[PDB]
């Protein structure tokens, strides 16, 4: 049973709000995976018809300010207005204090404009989770996942799409903390977007990947274009022939 | 039916308001008015019923004054139509201050008509349940008269009735020749009118209330003086 | 119907019919007007030994010169008060003097529909320049001055007694044991000094708390 | 309620509604082509007694900026009307940068209002855009309830599916000149049904030089010969 | 039949009452009095390895001498201490005397109040409880219910298994017990570790002493007031 | 059955069914009489009590010194009604130093409650006011319905069971013009007493009189200023 | 439609008989027709008493009385002077 | 449900609320024909006068909206009114922001926007009236444009609204589909034998009320009673 947005259940949830946020698992991909000197976000390139051009230069990941960048996993037009509304956010910030505005203090500023959506008038919740990534002063590198309940979290290995709880179990059981590195981070990134998309030997074309790393004294958000990501597709099937032949 | 009448902004399979459709069953079934134009003016006349003898001398009378020179003949719920009453003396007395002079009555009726059909248009809001007519007289303009439905559209009439028998008050009116008498004789054969529409055959006694206006009070619409259009009453008996 | 606003077919709008009945939920209070005073008696019904007994309470001093004694949903009865406050306290500020118990209990009732409307009965009681006076607001934005009132779950019996009673010349003495005895029996627990909630109202003295645990004198009688 | 609404779970319903209702029966193709970008529609008048110059499928929103539609003309032109006032904006705030291709993906994002404030009911309209003013031309779509898709050859119409899929069976490429025209008005061909005329056919083209709705003459002039 | 913020036919709240279920949804919250320190805990238990736990935030300061936990959804709580702390600092700059445990708590319950008043606005559903010190010494420790009130409780009790670590609470709240501010966090635990499993280290205890910042206790501090608590429990036989 | 569900909706058998409703919250209230005479309007008012121990409630409220209300039926938006005539009487005496003529004062009342018969989403004022006034043509009585339609009469009277009092006031209303104040005063109070059954009696608590005269300004007249008037009843219950 | 039939077979059948249909408001309806009823199968029995009313008249038996509050509410079919005529 | 009660999009991918109002034009059992000449454009409507209370003076359906353009409205009479209210505005709007007198396409396309508003949103309702509208334009010739309740502004040469539109537009396309341009004599007798041949009655020279623009004399002639009947004796002979 489903009404007016503003409602409860006789049992006591948001069940508008839980349709929602389950909705959210259906359509889109994204992971991201946090490690040291790097981190990084992997998308699922959902719609590879050739009668497109990529003008675009990116669908999922979206650089939302200097220190930091955003991946929606939602219905497309929710998406697009969160995004200006998070860039104008961080921009504020900006303008206000002088300085790069800090990735806990942006999420939680998304998610209470999102929990001002499910909380009071007769207007839809935002239909729509993303990840961010970014870097600041005060905690480095950072991983935040927002679903559309409100209720961010700060992850440091997650996914947010269609097949979300077997990506997250290939991620647990291929995750080593401190150990990683951006490159061992791109390897397992790539590991678990092949596990997630059934087709093997995914091309470069249908994985979107970025990567936010610290240069001297700067934050540089790099997109991996089509020759690294299938650069590195190369060595990942090298892995993997190998460890297949060797038993 | 159903689903389609419950709000005026819901139209009709067949692509008809049946919001209005009930409104004018409102005006259908209260009380019947009656207006002539006479050769030199407007004559009015509607019954009242008195529904207790606890009330007063005519009250809360279909008559009222919009304007100096106009007056409305209203028929329906009584309470919307002194709402609109009111809507009319403020439209008049706005295009007085405005443009000057007397508003014309076409004009006045047109702009009425337009604020109803807003009134209909809608869906918060509902059509009102009245239907009037607005009389007049100036030397320059002569005589005129437009009746208005709860939501049509002023129609310009040389002898209009409306309420509950309104067929049978036109048949009447169709039968009298106007356009060549006076507005005396106006006076005496809306009253003979009103009285051959049935006033207690089924229903208690009625007042006469009888407007003018017209050269013979050089516009100034007024009503009638009673105690000189009681002899006026006696021939409508007779 | 449903709609709060849409009257009922027969005589009387629904959804203040079911407001009205807010007190049936709520907790019983009785208040006496007498010609020595006001007595107000309330329960506190703890729930649990826990929770400090100061915090439950259900009469609140509107003013030095008036006291309340709410019945429902306390929330609501908490934004009573306050309006009932700033308005005593406007009506002092602009006339210099005591704003009187039946003004402020007029306000209160006009401020009550104005929003779904408050399910919360008062009972004020002060004194004024007609000797002491008590007033029953309820929920539905009406007020009646009443001598002996009873209001709560169980008002119908507590006010069937009070009717039999309560005379027309008694004092606070008697007021205040009649009160409490009314209360032990519509009541499940003993009137135990953490539980019973009492206010007194005099002619030349502020409203204060019963003797803060002290008034056991008048519940050892009981 | 007063925006765009009606998702259930897992569903947009009345987007669902609008993109039925958008189907239309106008296909209304587009093709980027190397040196620009073609939109060809059909103006298939009900009768003779409609006239044709009087009212237009393509609209030039600004210099080279042209815009092509799907069912709901109505509501394509407060659309239209729309673009054309934001175009006008943000060229009066960003003075003179002959805003056309730096502006086609820009006013395609600000056809936000068109869709994200649906205003009860959504649009049932999707539009074509098409500008060359950045030395590259683009195509981009925008639909009753989503965003810029950056096209390079699509159709809206009643058999837009097999018109999609004439367009990359006659291989829309990239090396295709200016003159992928005549591919456009053979993939109309396909969703036509009559003897294609002059003023049965409406096409503008955006090149690097500018937008301009073709004349009649130069559109049976293309028809002639195929 | 209806379930929005209007009188039902036997009177009530419904939407209210649907709200005031919705803080079994959560998580368990136990808190004490003392007059020497108050200590309140939460004792969550999901953990996974991927997520940070500094952010889970399930205990959060207002004024460096009142702070308060979650019982219910959380983007409502954390929207509630943003309001509140807001408040906090505007009474601070009006009203120079620091905020009182009970005022904040009164503009929590007012806010509350609020928003379950007229149909617009969703009412709230979160169980708030908040305990500090005073300025004038006493600390003490109040619990909003979503609907619209507050209560000032000795001990709180609030989230899911808040009937039986109540009884437990109320059974053997023994003031001689509380004493020391050891005896009071030895106290805490106990019956917060009652509830669920509580083994390795789900428990998450918070300190106020006294003019101190909030406490968040360590959890190897956390694990040596268990073993502890063991001992208590050990020559008992 | 639909049609009678709001107010702005239009029944197809003509009139609206939620204005009919209206005028049956004025149907259940207390009864209340009003009659006109040459020189004097009186309104004789049935304080309803709720019990012995409560007072008898407030009827025929004042609005000026020569214009007195009585309500009866819905007394929430009647306070209202009460206070928006006040301001208008008081705002005729502002800017024109006269007495609002209560004509005039009528119109506005039915102009001002015809809106809610017509808006979405407001209910019309179900109040039923018998309004006493003395302009420069002699004592008037009027009538105002929810249906905003008021009525001038010589002799009115609302309230459950008033149509006994109608058929007295009609059958005695031919004696009216030339009667003294206590002699109108008693025509009133007989009228009033037939409404009640037999075992109801008029008692001077639970009787409330209204009486503006030329030289008398509106006065309120209860149990000691009823007395006078209750001498002489000819009691016929 | 039925039930009507054999009544009148029945009061045929039995002397020169009284068929005193009561409610004739509620058998015809004014035809004031909206969606909510539009007397669509109660007209399938209206016009079956309509052809029964004409089955008795030569030798002129069986009288048909019919009983309501409100004649208003029926359409100009049972007010036939063949038919139903005598309204009192 | 609600597809077919209010304005939004069908399940099946329509608009049906639209689709009654403009079998709402419909009712009201009327019809207009509009015919583009060689150098001039004439529409001409039937008048439906019941009964001769009624002033045949003021009872048309033809308006000039500004000097040059003239409407013709078919549908409700009171939204036609309004229409036609809402275009007089419009002209005179344009004629003040901008010199030039407003072209006929341009007013055609506002009032189609207007009612693209109208059917737009759920307040509201479409209008249910369709307008014909004609005039002289520079470098143009004669133009005539049709609007109606969805906001589809075009038409030209020949076009007809009203009950039997369809016969008429059939007639007039086989009349055009005739490759012979008509003279300011031929364009009046072609759209009158049209409206005959829809509905024969000979066509009296006083239930019909034609509006003429023509190039040479510009401005919205409505022929008079001697012109018409000078047109059908001609045509009819």
């Amino acid at each position: 049973y489903d009404s007016r947005t503003t409602i409860f259940s006789p049992e006591g949830r948001l069940y508008q709000v839980e349709y929602a946020m389950e909705a959210i698992g259906h359509a889109g991909t994204c992971l991201g995976i946090l490690a040291n000197d790097g981190v990084l976000l992997a998308a699922e390139r959902r719609n590879i018809h050739k009668l497109l051009d990529e003008v675009f230069f990116s669908e999922k990941i979206y650089k939302l300010n200097e220190d930091m960048a955003c991946s929606v996993a939602g219905i497309t037009s929710d998406a697009n207005v969160l995004t200006n509304e998070l860039r104008l956010i961080a921009q504020r910030y900006l303008l206000q204090y002088q300085e790069p505005i800090p990735c806990e203090q942006l999420v939680t500023a998304l998610c209470d404009i999102k929990q001002a959506y499910t909380q009071f008038g007769g207007k839809r919740p935002f239909g729509v989770s993303l990840l961010y990534i970014g870097w600041d002063k005060h905690y480095g590198f950072q991983l935040y996942q927002s679903d559309p309940s409100g209720n961010y979290g700060g992850w440091k290995a997650t996914c947010i799409g269609n097949n979300s709880a077997a990506a997250v179990s290939m991620l647990k059981q291929d995750y080593k903390e401190g150990e990683m590195t951006l490159k061992s981070a791109l390897a397992l990134a790539i590991k678990v977007l092949n596990k997630t998309m059934d087709v093997s030997k995914l091309s470069a074309e249908k994985v979107e990947i970025a990567t936010l790393t610290r240069e001297n004294g700067k934050t540089v958000i790099r997109v991996l274009k089509q020759k690294e990501v299938e650069q590195l597709i190369k060595k990942h099937e090298e892995e993997e022939a190998k460890a297949e032949r060797e038993k | 039916g159903t689903g389609y009448d419950l709000s005026a902004s819901t139209f009709s399979p067949d692509g008809r308001v049946f919001q209005v459709e009930y409104a004018m069953k409102a005006v259908e079934n209260s009380s019947t008015a009656i207006g002539i134009r006479c050769k030199d003016g407007v004559v009015f006349g509607v019954e009242k019923l008195v529904l207790s003898k606890l009330y007063e001398e005519g009250s809360n009378k279909r008559l009222f004054n919009v304007d100096r020179h106009v007056g409305m003949a209203v028929a329906g719920l009584l309470a919307d139509a002194r709402s609109l009453a009111d809507i009319a003396r403020e439209e008049a007395s706005n295009f007085r201050s405005n443009f000057g002079y007397n508003i014309p009555l076409k004009h006045l009726a047109d702009r009425v008509a337009m604020y109803v059909h807003a009134y209909t248009l809608y869906s918060a809001v509902r059509p009102f349940g009245c239907s009037f007519m607005l009389g007049s007289y100036s030397v320059n303009d002569g005589a005129q008269l437009y009746m208005i439905d709860p939501s049509g559209v002023s129609y310009g009439y040389w002898g209009c009735a409306i309420g509950k028998a309104r067929q049978a008050a036109k048949t009447e009116i169709e039968k009298l020749q106007m356009k060549e008498m006076t507005c005396r004789d106006i006076v005496k054969e809306v009253a003979k009118i009103i009285y051959i529409v049935h006033d207690e055959v089924k229903d208690k006694a009625f007042e006469l209330e009888l407007s003018w206006v017209g050269e013979l009070t050089n516009g100034r619409h007024e009503i009638v003086p009673k105690d000189i259009r009681e002899e006026a009453e006696k021939y409508a008996k007779e | 119907d449903r709609g709060v606003n849409t009257f009922s077919p027969e005589g009387r709008l629904f959804q203040v019919e079911y407001a009205i009945e807010a007190i049936k939920l709520g907790s019983t209070a009785i208040g006496i007007q007498t010609s020595e005073g006001v007595c107000l008696a309330v329960e506190k019904r703890i729930t649990s030994p826990l929770m400090e007994p100061s915090s439950i309470e259900k009469i609140v001093e509107i003013d030095a010169h008036i006291g309340c004694a709410m019945s429902g949903l306390i929330a609501d009865a908490k934004t009573l008060i306050d309006k009932a406050r700033v308005e005593t306290q406007n009506h002092w500020f602009t006339y210099n003097e005591t704003m009187t118990v039946e003004s402020v209990t007029q306000a209160v009732s006009n401020l009550a529909l104005q929003s779904r409307p408050f399910g919360v009965a008062l009972l004020f009681g002060g004194v004024d320049e007609k000797g002491p006076q008590l007033f029953h607001m309820d929920p539905s934005g009406t007020f009646v001055q009443c001598d002996a009132r009873a209001i709560g779950s169980a008002s119908e019996g507590a006010q069937s007694s009070l009717q039999e009673v309560y005379h027309k010349s008694m004092t606070l003495k008697e007021a205040i044991k009649s009160s409490l005895i009314i209360l032990k029996q519509v009541m499940e627990e003993k009137l135990n000094a953490t539980n019973i909630e009492l206010a007194t109202v005099q002619p030349g003295q502020n409203f204060h708390m019963f003797t803060k645990e002290e008034l056991e004198e008048v519940i050892k009688d009981i | 309620f007063s925006l765009t609404t009606f998702s259930p779970s897992g569903k947009l319903v009345q987007i669902e509604y609008a993109l039925a209702a958008v189907a239309g029966g106008a296909p209304s193709v587009g093709i980027k082509a190397a040196n620009g970008v073609v939109l060809a529609t059909e103006k298939k008048q009900k009768s003779i007694l409609y006239d044709e110059r009087s009212v237009h499928k393509v609209e030039p929103i600004t210099k080279h900026i042209g815009l092509v539609y799907s069912g709901m003309g109505p509501d394509y032109r407060v659309l239209v009307h729309r673009a054309r006032k934001l175009a006008q904006q943000y060229y009066l705030v960003y003075q003179e940068p002959i805003p056309t291709a730096q502006l086609v993906q820009r006013v395609a994002s600000v056809m936000q209002e068109y869709t994200q404030s649906g205003g009860v009911r959504p649009f049932g309209v999707s539009l074509l855009i098409c500008g060359w003013n950045e030395g590259r031309p683009y195509l981009f779509q925008s639909d009753p309830s989503g965003a810029y898709f950056a096209w390079k050859a699509t159709a809206m119409g009643k058999n837009y599916v097999n018109g999609k899929t004439f367009l990359e069976k006659r291989y829309n490429e990239d090396l295709e000149l200016e003159d992928a025209i005549h591919t456009a008005i053979l993939t109309l061909k396909e969703s036509f049904e009559g003897q294609m005329t002059e003023d049965n056919i409406e096409v503008g083209i955006c090149n690097e030089a500018g937008f301009r709705r073709l004349t009649p003459t130069e559109v049976k002039d293309y028809l002639a010969a195929i | 039949d209806r379930a929005i913020t209007v009188f039902s036919p036997d009177g009530h709240l419904f939407q209210v009452e649907y709200a005031q279920e919705a803080v079994k949804k959560g998580s368990t919250a136990v808190g004490v009095r003392g007059r020497d320190i108050v200590v309140l805990g939460v004792e969550k238990k999901s953990v996974a390895k991927l997520q940070d736990e500094r952010t889970v935030r399930k205990i959060c300061a207002l004024d460096d001498n009142v702070c308060m936990a979650f019982a219910g959804l959380t983007a409502d709580a954390r929207i509630v201490i943003n309001r509140a702390r807001v408040e906090c600092q505007s009474h601070r700059l009006t009203v120079e005397d620091p905020v009182t445990v009970e005022y904040i708590t009164r503009y929590i319950a007012s806010l509350k109040q609020r928003y379950t008043q007229s149909n617009g606005r969703r009412p709230f559903g979160i169980s708030a409880l908040i305990v500090g010190f005073d300025f004038d010494g006493t600390p003490r420790l109040y619990q909003t219910d979503p609907s619209g009130t507050y209560h000032a409780w000795k001990a709180n009790a609030i989230g899911r298994g808040a009937k039986s670590v109540r009884e437990f609470l109320e059974k053997n709240y023994t003031d001689e017990a509380i004493e020391t501010d050891d005896l009071t966090i030895k106290l805490v635990i106990k019956a917060l570790l009652e509830v669920v499993q509580s083994g390795g280290k789900n428990i998450e205890l918070a300190v106020m002493r006294r003019d101190q910042s909030l406490k968040i206790l360590n959890p190897e501090e956390i694990e040596k007031y268990v073993a502890e608590i063991e001992k208590e429990k050990e020559e008992n036989e | 059955n639909q049609y009678d569900n709001d107010v702005t909706v239009w029944s197809p058998q003509g009139r609206i069914h939620q204005i009919e409703y209206a005028m049956e919250a004025v149907k259940q209230g207390s009864a209340t009489v009003g009659l006109k005479s040459k020189t004097h309007a009186v309104l004789v008012a049935l304080k309803r009590a709720q019990s012995e121990l409560a007072a008898h409630q407030k009827k025929i409220l004042h609005v000026d010194n020569h214009i007195g209300i009585s309500i009866a039926g819905l007394t929430a938006d009647a306070r209202l009604l009460c206070n928006f005539m006040r301001q208008e009487c008081l705002d005729s005496r502002f800017v024109f130093d006269r007495p609002l003529p209560v004509s005039r004062l009528v119109s506005l009342i039915g102009s001002k409650t015809q809106i809610p018969t017509q808006r979405y989403g407001r209910r019309p004022y179900g109040v039923g006011l018998l309004i006493a006034g003395y302009d420069d043509m002699g004592p008037h009585i009027f009538q105002t319905c929810p249906s905003a339609n008021y009525f001038d009469c010589r002799a009115m009277s609302i309230g459950a069971r008033s149509q006994s009092a109608r058929t007295y006031l009609e059958r005695h209303m031919s004696e009216f013009m030339e009667c003294n104040l206590n002699e109108l005063v008693k025509h009133g109070l007989r009228a009033l007493r037939e409404t009640l059954p037999a075992e109801q009696d008029l008692t001077t608590k639970n009787v409330s009189i209204g009486i503006v005269g030329k030289d008398l300004e509106f006065t309120i007249y209860d149990d000691d200023d009823v007395s006078p008037f209750l001498e002489g009843l000819e009691e016929r219950p | 439609a039925k039930l009507v039939r054999d009544a009148f077979a029945l009061a045929k059948e039995k002397a020169p008989s009284i068929i005193f249909i009561d409610e004739l408001d509620a058998i015809g309806t004014k035809r004031f027709d909206s969606e909510k009823a539009g007397d669509r199968e109660v007209q399938r029995t209206m016009l079956e008493l309509l052809n029964q009313l004409d089955g008795f008249q030569p030798n002129t038996q069986v009288k048909v009385i019919a009983a309501t509050n409100r004649v208003d509410i029926l359409d100009p079919a049972l007010l036939r002077s063949g038919r139903l005529d005598r309204k009192i | 449900g609600f597809d077919r009660h209010i304005t939004i999009f069908s399940p099946e991918g329509r608009l049906y609320q639209v689709e009654y109002a403009f079998k709402a034009i419909n009712q009201g059992g009327l019809t207009s024909v509009a015919v583009r000449g060689k150098d001039c454009a004439v529409i001409v409507t039937q008048k439906k006068v019941p009964d001769k209370l009624l002033d045949s003076s003021t009872v048309t359906h033809l308006f000039k909206i500004t000097e040059n353009i003239g409407c013709v409205m078919t549908g409700m009479t009171a939204d036609s009114r309004s229409q036609v209210q809402r275009a007089r505005y419009e002209a005179a709007n344009w004629k003040y922001k901008y010199g030039y007198e407003i072209p006929v396409d341009m007013l055609c396309k506002r009032i189609a926007d207007i009612s693209q508003v109208y059917t737009q949103n759920a307040e509201m309702r479409p209008l249910g009236c369709c307008m014909i509208l004609i005039g002289i334009d520079e470098e143009q010739g004669p133009q005539v444009y049709k609007c109606d309740p969805a906001g589809y502004y075009c038409g030209f040469k020949a076009t007809a609204a009203g009950v039997k539109q369809t016969e008429s537009t059939s007639f007039l396309e086989k009349k055009v589909k005739k490759k012979f341009d008509w003279t300011f004599e031929q364009t009046v007798e072609t759209a009158i034998t049209c409206l005959s041949t829809v509905l024969s009655i000979d066509f009296k020279p006083s239930e019909i009320e034609v509006g003429v623009v023509t190039v040479e004399n510009p401005k919205f002639r409505i022929l008079t009673e001697a012109e018409i009947d000078a047109h059908l004796v001609a045509l009819a002979e």
